[PDB]
């Protein structure tokens, strides 16, 4: 099954109720994992399994890096918004992280954001930055020729990051690792008069990744499918939804490899 | 500047069923930037014991949150979901459809 | 770049030192090492960033203040032997570092029970063998600084009043008079070749000068001896 | 873990020198190679993080990560080169951890030797063994109250001569502690 680990940072120049100047926050797949705000000024776990696994002494060593992260930010929006001519409140964000595949395969990615807009994306084949921007060809050039800096993300993309994200899935094993599946119903309606409606609608799955699709005759439907987010349920389970208007009818849904089919 | 303003979706944990316990949730997500003041009521009133998640990010740079509390549905009783951010002139309340 | 203060220092146990050290580089990065020998360089203290400190593998007996962006002070507050070391400051641009952490020159300190231990050195120059002359055309000229503790010194040649470096060869170590005590005195060499011809001019004046560190006008003394303070003990002599 | 490296190398002036250093079997974020002189800072040489050989004057950095191993090769070698190098690597944690360093002895080349113990006097007695070809070795003396200095090389810049020379104080019995030539001149 396909996992991911990943690590943002959000800054916001002039921040006002009450929100933090810097928050960083980890994942392995939709669960956080760690966190560290400009608050609390301390690196701390999100996670039951990560606070059996890591003694507090693991962190000692995050909390300064985030502290000296934290500062960075700090100084590099101040920079982007002289660049910009930009006045007030403005955020910067930063992700960076690492996907294991199914088939065994890896993707790595780092990308930066100025006002929740794409700025700056690393290319971890050629050791470039993709700028959206004049400004931000700017910082590519400044970023592009520190050599070192580069060969040392493209190592902890593709090394590290998969070393720390098979760590983690270790510890999380009876979370991360477990299935739920999904109870499905399918529910007829008549709305506007002649107008029939059908709903499949299903809950209670883990991990959320769920296909759901509508077929009519065995085959796939040329009319328009309504789609419903997958909705996190709030005790760790989803749930989602796929309409149809009726003019034979089935719903197929797929998780982790067990497909099942409702017929109207 | 663009700013996104946030998807505000109002459902019940479990399928409802008037007199049966259940929770309320609401997940508000797509927003930027992250400042969000959340909700949820009662027949207007504002409900003490609501729980929620911290801020979380979003691949695409935005922000979701999930606020969530324990009620038990009748057909007498109108819950809603009340968010305020940058993007809005007034607090948006949004009523839940009762499944 | 880094800027360290002091080079040396002699104290006694118990008494409080403040190492200094800045750059002036705008780095992020600051860090107090130690080096002893048979080990790698150990970290007592690190600030990733102005406003942060944090311990490093040997903080025991020392503390640091990040004063300001360019300054990274390091603190004994009750000197003791062990702390007898040379200590080093570095500075890098950031956390973590993949690029050059620039070093300050060093800081050599030594922690004694007693600063009745330290003596200057004694310096003597020996002559050219006229052997060695007569055989090879070339004359070698030795000094000897002897009797000196702590190990704190700097030998230089000077011929007619300039120094020199062409035909020098210095010791790089001290060897120990007494080996087997903990306190052993130390002894320093170095050999200052010459043309026979040079040697033979009786107008050429040549002078070895020791600089040793030791005492300052701060120290307390009460020996019959003079003071062991910081000093240059030379010796000279003049051709044929 | 451990950094590993040699405590000490010896080679001679203008041949090769490869300085192995074996790292962390735990995490790895780069390897660094420094160099020390003696009673000076270290300076940084490289920063590795991918496999490869990185070529820097007559400095080379080697980096394997399958094999978990570094080297520093240093060509054409000169007594400048007298230093110890030190290797150090990041691990999971992005904290340094430092090798003890390898201290590199050159020996130089000697074209012409003459063997030969000295007796100097005083300008108000000294032993030096000197001319004698880099092979030799210089021991320590067993009596306690004589001193003998390790081998220092001295270069007469104008004149392109090179001479190591050992000292000792307390004259034919001086050296007989160590291995020194037969063809070593003892004037009267």
């Amino acid at each position: 099954r396909t996992h991911s680990l990943r690590y943002f940072r959000l800054g916001v120049s002039d921040p006002i109720h009450g929100v933090p100047e810097f928050i960083s926050v980890g994942y392995v797949d939709s669960h956080p994992i760690t966190t560290y705000d400009s608050v609390t000024r301390q690196k701390e776990p999100r996670a039951p399994w990560m606070a059996e696994n890591l003694a507090p002494d693991h962190w000692e060593r995050y909390t300064q890096l985030l502290r000296g992260w934290q500062q960075m930010f700090k100084v590099e929006l101040k920079r982007l918004q002289r660049h910009y001519n930009h006045s007030g409140s403005h955020t910067y964000q930063r992700m960076i992280g690492c996907e294991l595949l199914e088939d065994g395969s890896t993707t790595g990615f780092l990308q930066y954001a100025y006002d929740g807009q794409d700025f700056l994306i690393f290319n971890k084949d050629t050791l470039s930055w993709l700028a959206v921007d004049n400004v931000a060809h700017t910082i590519k050039q400044a970023w592009e020729a520190n050599q070192h800096e580069l060969l040392y993300q493209k190592n902890w993309l593709e090394e590290e990051c998969i070393a720390w994200l098979k760590r983690f899935l270790e510890y999380g094993k009876d979370t991360l690792q477990r299935t739920e599946p999904p109870l499905v119903r399918v529910n007829r309606k008549e709305t506007f008069p002649g107008v029939t409606a059908l709903f499949c609608k299903a809950h209670g799955f883990y991990p959320p990744e769920i296909y759901m699709t509508w077929m009519k005759n065995g085959e796939e439907i040329v009319q328009e499918i309504d789609y419903g987010d997958i909705l996190p349920s709030g005790d760790g389970t989803y749930q989602a939804w796929a309409s149809i208007e009726l003019d034979l009818y089935s719903c197929h849904v797929e998780h982790s490899g067990v497909h099942m089919v409702l017929q109207v | 500047m663009i700013q996104r303003t946030p998807k505000i979706q109002v459902y019940s944990r479990h399928p409802a069923e008037n007199g049966k316990s259940n929770f309320l949730n609401c997940y508000v997500s797509g927003f930027h930037p992250s400042d969000i003041e959340v909700d949820l009521l009662k027949n207007g009133e504002r409900i003490e014991k609501v729980e929620h998640s911290d801020l979380s990010f979003s691949k695409d740079w935005s922000f979701y949150l999930l606020y969530y509390t324990e009620f038990t549905p009748t057909e007498k009783d109108e819950y809603a979901c009340r968010v305020n951010h940058v993007t809005l002139s007034q607090p948006k309340i949004v009523k839940w459809d009762r499944d | 770049g880094v800027t360290q203060t002091p080079k040396f220092q002699v104290l006694k146990t118990g008494q409080s030192m403040t190492l200094q050290c800045a750059q002036d580089m705008n780095h992020n990065s600051m860090y107090w090492y130690r080096q002893d020998p048979g080990m790698g360089l150990r970290l007592i203290y690190y600030s990733a960033s102005e406003g942060t400190t944090d311990k490093g593998e040997v903080p025991n007996g020392y503390n640091v203040s990040r004063l300001n962006k360019r300054e990274f002070s390091l603190r004994l507050e009750s000197a003791a032997p062990s702390q007898t070391s040379v200590y080093f400051c570095a500075s890098s641009e950031t956390d973590p570092n993949t690029g050059e952490l620039f070093f300050g020159e060093g800081s050599r300190l030594t922690v004694l029970e007693d600063l009745k231990n330290v003596f200057p050195p004694e310096v003597a120059v020996f002559e050219p063998s006229e052997a060695e002359i007569s055989h090879t055309q070339k004359a070698t000229l030795v000094c000897l600084a002897t009797g000196f503790y702590p190990d704190h010194v700097e030998l230089s040649w000077w011929v007619n009043g300039k120094e020199v470096h062409s035909g020098v060869c210095t010791d790089p170590q001290p060897l120990k008079e007494q080996p087997a005590l903990n306190d052993s005195r130390y002894a320093l060499s170095s050999r200052l070749r010459v043309s026979a011809t040079f040697w033979q001019n009786p107008r050429n004046h040549f002078r070895c000068q020791v600089q040793f560190y030791g005492l300052s006008e701060n120290d307390e003394w009460t020996q019959d001896r003079a003071k062991p303070v910081t000093q240059i003990v030379s010796a000279e002599a003049w051709g044929r | 873990q451990n950094i590993d490296q040699p405590t000490e190398m010896t080679a001679t002036e203008g041949a090769i020198v490869q300085i192995n250093c074996t790292y962390q079997t735990s995490g790895f974020n780069g390897l660094f190679w420094y160099q020390q002189h003696a009673g000076e800072a270290p300076t940084f040489l490289s920063y590795n993080v991918l496999d490869g050989l990185e070529e820097k004057g007559r400095f080379s950095s080697f980096l394997s990560r399958s094999k978990g191993y570094s080297y520093l090769l240093l060509k054409e070698l000169q007594m400048k080169d007298s230093a110890s190098y030190l290797c150090a690597s990041i691990d999971s944690n992005y904290q340094l951890i430092w090798g003890a360093g390898t201290k590199l002895i050159i020996k130089p080349d000697i074209q012409n030797p003459d063997p030969a113990v000295y007796q100097l006097r005083d300008s108000k007695s000294v032993c030096l063994f000197t001319d004698f070809d880099s092979q030799t070795n210089v021991s320590q003396s067993k009596d306690s109250d004589v001193y003998i200095t390790d081998k220092c090389v001295l270069d007469m810049r104008s004149m392109d001569f090179k001479s190591n020379s050992a000292v000792a104080w307390s004259c034919a019995n001086a050296f007989n502690n160590s291995i020194i030539p037969e063809d070593t001149f003892f004037p009267s």
